[PDB]
């Protein structure tokens, strides 16, 4: 699968399909908030 | 003066600010609105990361300008 930047605005991490396009860090914060 | 802060969930936060307001203050306002600790906050305007000590006017942020908020863990 081709690499994709995270779906979060201004985040330069790579997102993953498990986190619905989010990177792991942002997906974790999304749970928090 | 009103500015907008877009979150990772695409949620848009409206803040009442002054051109003289520092980035640190804006982060405190975000904490009041969202409960997000300032140290985890990264503010982006025009693709550049904003330093806490600088002001909105320093970064040429205007009325109804939109800022981007990125959240990051602090491992230290
Ligand atoms: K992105
Ligand atoms: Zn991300």
């Amino acid at each position: 699968p081709p690499k994709q930047r995270c779906r979060a605005p201004a985040c330069d991490h790579f997102g993953n399909a498990k986190c619905n396009g989010y990177c792991n860090e942002c997906f974790q914060f999304k749970q928090m908030y | 003066m009103q500015i907008f802060v877009k979150t990772l969930t695409g949620k848009t936060i409206t803040l009442e600010v002054e051109p003289s307001d520092t980035i640190e203050n804006v982060k405190a306002k975000i904490q009041d609105k969202e409960g997000i600790p300032p140290d985890q906050q990264r503010l982006i305007f025009a693709g550049k990361q904003l330093e806490d000590g600088r002001t909105l006017s320093d970064y040429n942020i205007q009325k109804e300008s939109t800022l981007h908020l990125v959240l990051r863990l602090r491992g230290g």
